[PDB]
RNA sequence: CGACUCUUAGCGGUGGAUCACUCGGCUCGUGCGUCGAUGAAGAACGCAGCUAGCUGCGAGAAUUAAUGUGAAUUGCAGGACACAUUGAUCAUCGACACUUCGAACGCACUUGCGGCCCCGGGUUCCUCCCGGGGCUACGCCUGUCUGAGCGUCGCUU
RNA sequence: CGCGACCUCAGAUCAGACGUGGCGACCCGCUGAAUUUAAGCAUAUUAGUCAGCGGAGGAAAAGAAACUAACCAGGAUUCCCUCAGUAACGGCGAGUGAACAGGGAAGAGCCCAGCGCCGAAUCCCCGCCCCGCGGGGCGCGGGACAUGUGGCGUACGGAAGACCCGCUCCCCGGCGCCGCUCGUGGGGGGCCCAAGUCCUUCUGAUCGAGGCCCAGCCCGUGGACGGUGUGAGGCCGGUAGCGGCCCCCGGCGCGCGCCCGGGUCUUCCCGGAGUCGGGUUGCUUGGGAAUGCAGCCCAAAGCGGGUGGUAAACUCCAUCUAAGGCUAAAUACCGGCACGAGACCGAUAGUCAACAAGUACCGUAAGGGAAAGUUGAAAAGAACUUUGAAGAGAGAGUUCAAGAGGGCGUGAAACCGUUAAGAGGUAAACGGGUGGGGUCCGCGCAGUCCGCCCGGAGGAUUCAACCCGGCGGCGGGUCCGGCCGUGUCGGCGGCCCGGCGGAUCUUUCCCGCCCCCGGGGUCGGCGGGGGACCGUCCCCCGGACCGGCGACCGGCCGCCGC
RNA sequence: CGGCUACCCACCCGACCCGUCUUGAAACACGGACCAAGGAGUCUAACACGUGCGCGAGUCGGGGGCUCGCACGAAAGCCGCCGUGGCGCAAUGAAGGUGAAGGCCGGCGCGCUCGCCGGCCGAGGUGGGAUCCCGAGGCCUCUCCAGUCCGCCGAGGGGCACCACCGGCCCGUCUCGCCCGCCGCGCCGGGGAGGUGGAGCACGAGCGCACGUGUUAGGACCCGAAAGAUGGUGAACUAUG
RNA sequence: UAUAGGGGCGAAAGACUAAUCGAACCAUCUAGUAGCUGGUUCCCUCCGAAGUUUCCCUCAGGAUAGCUGGCGCUCUCGCCC
RNA sequence: GAGCCUUGAAGCCUAGGGCGCGGGCCCGGGUGGAGCCGCCGCAGGUGCAGAUCUUGGUGGUAGUAGCAAAUAUUCAAACGAGAACUUUGAAGGCCGAAGUGGAGAAGGGUUCCAUGUGAACAGCAGUUGAACAUGGGUCAGUCGGUCCUGAGAGAUGGGCG
């Protein structure tokens, strides 16, 4: 069966794949029904923005992805609390609630407040009767546009550091060679087998 | 196809039975006993390698040649001799790239759409399109397709306003945006020139949407426009300027036949 | 040009309800215009065709100026037949001829109560 | 010379190819997403003035009523042609009605054999008497009624 | 011995209600091969698929971590692109084959057992009124469930109780009614522009030609159909936030029913067992020192248990809380119900079925399963005569055609009959070469050549040679008149009343904050706003350069028609 | 009168019936009575190479989103603070990991088989090598001076692609060696010089589309078996109660 | 009336089991498999073979070289050696 | 292509005229009755002699083999267009009571019977028939099913799955 200088193949089709094949040609026909779609959830809503709950400012969790920043899910209860507001009552403003995110970062912990307090301040409300504890005038002219898109608060934002320009000192361009991460690596790899020889050193008395 | 053929059910019947090694339908008294089963060469089998559904139709082509294309098509319909060429009907029109007043996009009547063409003189060629609208040949016209009918002028305008409901059922012409532009309008049949007409806003909006040599295009991103292979082209010109004349050989004319 | 997604531009499929809509279609198919007259008198342009009435052919093999009244209308064969309209057989024997009821001008009407509401039904809607 | 045979061609016959047509298929997609003990799917039998199929219907059987429509169905007679009554035909169909088998249900299936309750006639009545109607399948749930237990226990002989 | 109370139970044609059977395209639970591949064949692969069985709905299934990860961490489920033909499995052969990160589509969370607090504060059945329709739901008395445990408060994100502070005093369902409302809610019917005007063909015309400087007429209608053919206007319909009537439906306003949450502090409460897990054996997986599932046996814990990918011990850390349950979306759909389209087939094709198709028919049965479209515009289907017993025929007639006569359009070949020509002992047929004849074509048949120039015989016209007048165009020049074009500077002019770019800068600035000692201090950091600098295109005049298809005028050269 | 013709006939010579398996076919080898219609290298995935196009150290929107509900619109167009991602730009190790700049001059340390410092250039060199450049001299009607202009050049210069070789550099190992570094002085790192294994570097050429050819998996050029499995229907003939 | 397919029944012939039996019939897996026969449809132009090496549970077959074709590419010619 | 056509397209035939080396084509003539082609691109289920090819049709063989198991017919008349076969008469025969007779079970389903036709079917023919068409015919307390159990088959209770 083989011939020349050619690679070798191992094709998936021994298997009678020929029954089972599910063929993209409803695909502008789904699109046009996930545009209805849309179009139907923005006309059955009401003044409420489209992709209504406002999502949170998260940082991949891999040695690759982690320089890089992400809409999350949810808000974090404790984030939640500092904002000073009930969690029943932030699901019905608009305000994603996930009690499973867990913060050991005090920095994405402020920036989820900031995130919170901004949206607090945009936040345009209204109550059915004349009480009117929270709201206004006739509010901008209902606030003059109905419907956002695409992330209330623009939720990605990937933020830029600058780090201009500094004089080149001494001490930096005479100590951080190479040799310091080949040093740490062998540090970290026998961190334990001088534990160990310390305690037999201990142990010989 | 997408079924079977093999519908019936069917066997050999070997080296005896003297006719053939053919599967064959068993069964009796009905006259299709006997006959030749699924297969190729026989009365109701299978088409050899059935058309399948996935068949590979649609193709896909490059961005920057999808927009080259058009770059091209409408380079092709400025100049006359190449329109003339495809078999429009040019020749009592003023200016090639005609560009009308923008009180032309905001007609409501056709009548006045009518006025227009022929004050514009291209009522000739929408009168070439009316006098041949003929029958499709072939065996086409069972399947929904009758009317061979050639395509006429394309007005070509921003903004919509109603040019639409107005230029719509002028027989063979073709109505059309500038922000969504096609190649199948802009030259149908794979022909370049077809014959266009213009707007005011649509032919300033152009040199926005493509840009000039000099500065990128601004409503497009990434886009420029092509580069030119040679920047001037007139052969006859080249050949007759005196820098190559110095440096030609010399006309070498006799022909020196054979000698018998 | 055709802009509902609900009607057919589809040849087969305008035979077939043609040649098999039933008894209340098949008397709006078969309908003949007015003369021009009648249409300056009333303002409509066409009308269904009934048992009764006074009518002209137009074209044919037998056209021009005969006004004669209609007798049966065969909706099954989408032909009416007319009273001078006439063949012999071999045997003798007349019978009449086939007209398709688009080759027909109407000179005279029934007039009833509800050809008084289509009348002005049409009117109405023509404005 | 004729007969026979062969080859061409004209004509004629057998034959049903090509071409042209298409109330038919195949594929793709949208919209919807509905059967049954209140008896489904399926099957049998029956029904027209002249009637075998197909189709449509069920002892009201080529459809009943009602709503819309507005003067026909049709191969031939007739019959209602009435419309200043209710108005032919056709479609829609929401009110009626829906033979027997069929999960089939009174027990089985040979159209067989029953059993109660009730109503009309019988001997003016029960005792294996005519007609009609109703009820009479299995399993299981909630509750009622009846009652078995040297199961546990009381009060009593 | 009797009676009573339960507890286990049976019976009934008890009162009322429910399940079965089908279709199975998609989904769910189990069961389950073999051809084949490996060139042989045992594991492997075919595949946990075909077949079998049981279920279900318009979707189902899944699902709010006993998770992923290991760093600045994510966060229910579903589906797509990637991951990836990779890590991995494999007589390490053939072959098999994931997942989390990432980006999208959709966005949704909850309840109960336990624990304890509330005097069973709860539910079902029967009976009477209550009320209003198209039709059934709250309240009052007595029969039951139920203390071996209804209901309220309650869920791992903590919860409860009791102080203290701070406010807030509610919402869902039912009914009448106004305009509404994204195609201009959904369904049902009926209707809505303009020529059959003129000659002309023809069987019939929807053929062809024509309509003033208003282009014959309508066009938000020129899709498509039928009608004696090939139609924008003769007809249905198509177009349109076109109009009218009829039905039902989703978002405003009177009645009935329900109605204290948040924060701090103190005390108290805090969980699912023959279950996880271990051993062993089978199946499956890529899962390898056993991923998952199941049988048998052993079988717990409370700083516990599980997971952290090479078995086991010691150790630290991270993460989750299993053995109870519900839930739309995005998603699959060859059955069905209608529906719209097609670079698809055109009656030996396309479903087997364009037609009385799962019909005729074969087999006892499981089951197998066809052939078969076309007159003509209109039946106008051949009256009548005349042979024959009738079939059949000859006249006549229908129509454009019987050269269309009821399986009838067009009618090929094989083959057969007859006529016309030619031929005949080496079977017929063929190739090269000719000859004879025949059908027919062309040619005009000893009269067939034409076109130009030049020299001769006629008339009839008016160029031309020459100029005048006029238009248009060629070709060049002062680049004149200006124009635009190419380069280089000047004015930065529009820099703020300019576009855009820049991980240039400007803490001498402005807002939210953080730092140090209510304020100040550059003491520094981040998010947000302006503006100095470079990089291109918008103007100005000035000068450089070229008149290039960038085009107009003047004068010049030289044609031109009138 | 001329005429080739798929008309017919005459005559001379040549002349075995086609298709395929085959060393060998007219074969006493097989298939073919005759005629009409149907009848066989298709499609997808994957790879390799050649070709055409666009962009170019980039490239690709194939998945989504954006536009008013319009036949052709299941089209086309746009996104770029949708480049996430694929392929490539960097290989090499089993892995822990590591990861491609040298040349020329001046000076110093013993210029010692040796390292350091200072300046400049920058992918080394050798032999061929299309092309290009320079050029002795050579030639154009009286004798002097003239310029473009003309063309051949012996020879010489820099040298593309590519070929051949040497030298250089990275990674894995092996051998021989001494020196330096210090988030902490250690069974710690870094380094040198040789000979080797590598799908390497030594100024990058890919990516996308389409077409062609070939190979593989698929019913795969078309038809063909004796078999095997699953699930059902038959004792009306026959066998025996 | 009973016995149903690797099953039944057999005074035993491997006989019979619906004209089939040394494993019945029908449908599906199924277009199963085949190194093995048969066929494999328009013209013209140009070039044009091999039946040999090695290896294979290979000896009617394949891979490998060799033979062939296509696509080119890099140079050489034209003006006493 | 201001393509071609009811003043005749597609297809078919053609001892007609030609072109190309061919694949094939163009025109003339006749049938034929409503659609057809050239060119530039594009996309295919794209070109027949065969496959004991499939389907449909027709030949040679051929007016040939063959219409022969069971002895057998003949005359006259009738109805009729038509008589070797139909019917009647007469004569001669066979079946010879274990039948070529008279009736039933299973099976067949209208074939039973009358009238009319003789187109196809009866393998010659036919006035005939079991062919076709029209119209008729199957009457039960006491004949049988129904009822009984037999060889057996099958349901609930139960068990297994
Ligand atoms: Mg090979
Ligand atoms: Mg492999
Ligand atoms: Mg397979
Ligand atoms: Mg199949
Ligand atoms: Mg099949
Ligand atoms: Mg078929
Ligand atoms: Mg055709
Ligand atoms: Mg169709
Ligand atoms: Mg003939
Ligand atoms: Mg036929
Ligand atoms: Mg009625
Ligand atoms: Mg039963
Ligand atoms: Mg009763
Ligand atoms: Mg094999
Ligand atoms: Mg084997
Ligand atoms: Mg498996
Ligand atoms: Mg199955
Ligand atoms: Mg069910
Ligand atoms: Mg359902
Ligand atoms: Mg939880
Ligand atoms: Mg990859
Ligand atoms: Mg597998
Ligand atoms: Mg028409
Ligand atoms: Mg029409
Ligand atoms: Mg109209
Ligand atoms: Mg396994
Ligand atoms: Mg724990
Ligand atoms: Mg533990
Ligand atoms: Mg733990
Ligand atoms: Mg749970
Ligand atoms: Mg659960
Ligand atoms: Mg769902
Ligand atoms: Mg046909
Ligand atoms: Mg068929
Ligand atoms: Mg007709
Ligand atoms: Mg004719
Ligand atoms: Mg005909
Ligand atoms: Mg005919
Ligand atoms: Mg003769
Ligand atoms: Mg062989
Ligand atoms: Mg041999
Ligand atoms: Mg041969
Ligand atoms: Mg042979
Ligand atoms: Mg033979
Ligand atoms: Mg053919
Ligand atoms: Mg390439
Ligand atoms: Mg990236
Ligand atoms: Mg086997
Ligand atoms: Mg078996
Ligand atoms: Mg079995
Ligand atoms: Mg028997
Ligand atoms: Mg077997
Ligand atoms: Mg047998
Ligand atoms: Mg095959
Ligand atoms: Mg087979
Ligand atoms: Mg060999
Ligand atoms: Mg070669
Ligand atoms: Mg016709
Ligand atoms: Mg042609
Ligand atoms: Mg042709
Ligand atoms: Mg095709
Ligand atoms: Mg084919
Ligand atoms: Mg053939
Ligand atoms: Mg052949
Ligand atoms: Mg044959
Ligand atoms: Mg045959
Ligand atoms: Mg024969
Ligand atoms: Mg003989
Ligand atoms: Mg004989
Ligand atoms: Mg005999
Ligand atoms: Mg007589
Ligand atoms: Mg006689
Ligand atoms: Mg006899
Ligand atoms: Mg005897
Ligand atoms: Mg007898
Ligand atoms: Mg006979
Ligand atoms: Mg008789
Ligand atoms: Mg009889
Ligand atoms: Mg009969
Ligand atoms: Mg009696
Ligand atoms: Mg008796
Ligand atoms: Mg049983
Ligand atoms: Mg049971």
């Amino acid at each position: 069966a083989p011939s020349r200088n050619g690679m070798v193949l191992k094709p998936h089709f021994h298997k009678d794949w020929q029954r089972r094949v599910a063929t993209w040609f409803n695909q502008p026909a789904r699109k046009i029904r996930r545009r209805k779609a849309r179009q139907a959830k923005a006309r059955r809503i009401a003044p409420r923005p489209a992709s209504g709950p406002i999502r949170p400012i998260v940082r991949c969790p891999t040695v690759r992805y982690h320089t890089k920043v992400r809409a999350g899910r949810g808000f974090s209860l404790e984030e939640l609390r500092v904002a000073g507001i009930h969690k029943k009552v932030a699901r019905t403003i608009g305000i994603s609630v996930d009690p499973r995110r867990r913060n050991k970062s005090t920095e994405s912990l402020q920036a989820n407040v900031q995130r919170l307090k901004e949206y607090r301040s945009k936040l345009i409300l209204f109550p059915r009767k004349p009480s009117a504890p929270k709201k206004g005038d006739s509010s901008a002219e209902e606030l003059k546009l109905a419907t956002q898109l695409t992330g209330p608060v623009m939720p990605v934002r990937n933020v830029y550091k600058k780090e201009k320009a500094r004089v080149i000192t001494e001490e930096e361009k005479n100590f951080k060679a190479f040799a310091s991460l080949r040093m740490a690596r062998a540090n970290a790899r026998l961190f334990g087998i001088r534990a160990k020889r310390a305690k037999e050193a201990a142990e010989q008395d | 196809s997408e079924l079977a053929g093999h519908q019936t059910s069917a066997e050999s019947w070997g080296t005896g039975r003297a006719v053939a090694r053919i599967p064959r339908v068993r069964g009796g008294g009905t006259h299709r006993s006997g006959q030749g089963a699924f297969g190729n060469m026989c009365r109701g089998g299978r088409m050899f390698a059935p058309t399948k559904t996935w068949r590979r139709w649609h193709r896909r082509v490059n961005t920057t040649q999808k927009r080259y294309a058009i770059c091209s098509a409408l380079a092709a319909s400025a100049l006359p001799a190449l329109v003339m060429s495809k078999g429009h009907r040019i020749e009592e029109v003023p200016e090639l790239p005609l560009v009308v007043e923008d009180k032309v996009e905001g007609y409501k009547k056709t009548k006045e759409a009518v006025l227009l063409l022929k004050k514009l003189k291209a009522w000739n060629d929408i009168k070439k399109v009316y006098a041949s609208q003929r029958m499709r040949a072939g065996k086409g016209k069972m399947r929904n397709r009758r009317r061979i009918q050639r395509r006429g002028p394309c007005i070509i305008y921003n903004e919509d306003n109603g040019i639409i409901k107005a230029f719509r059922n002028i027989p063979g012409i073709t109505l059309l945006n500038v922000s969504k532009l096609n190649i199948l309008k802009l030259a149908p049949g794979g022909h370049v020139g077809r014959f266009c007409i213009w707007t005011e806003s649509a032919f300033r909006k152009l040199d926005e949407l493509y840009g000039t040599w000099r500065k990128a295009a601004s409503l497009k991103s990434n886009y420029n426009l092509p580069m030119h292979k040679m920047i001037n082209t007139d052969l006859s010109r080249i050949l007759k300027s005196p820098e190559i004349q110095r440096a030609l050989r010399a006309p070498r004319k006799k022909i020196h036949r054979r000698v018998l | 040009m055709k802009f509902n997604p609900f009607v057919t531009s589809d040849r087969s499929k305008n035979r077939k309800r043609h040649f098999n809509a039933p008894s209340h279609i098949r008397r709006k198919i078969m309908s003949s215009p007015l003369s021009k007259e009648l249409r300056q008198k009333y303002n409509v342009r066409s009308m269904p065709i009934r048992k009764d009435d006074e009518v002209q052919v137009v074209r044919g093999h037998y056209k021009g100026q005969q006004i004669g009244k209609v007798v049966q209308v065969y909706r099954k064969k989408y032909v009416i037949y007319i009273e001078r309209v006439q063949r012999e057989k071999a045997n003798g024997t007349t019978v009449h001829v086939g007209i398709h009821p688009s080759k027909v001008v109407i000179t005279r009407l029934k007039l009833d109560k509800d050809r008084k509401k289509i009348l002005e039904r049409k009117a109405k809607s023509r404005q």
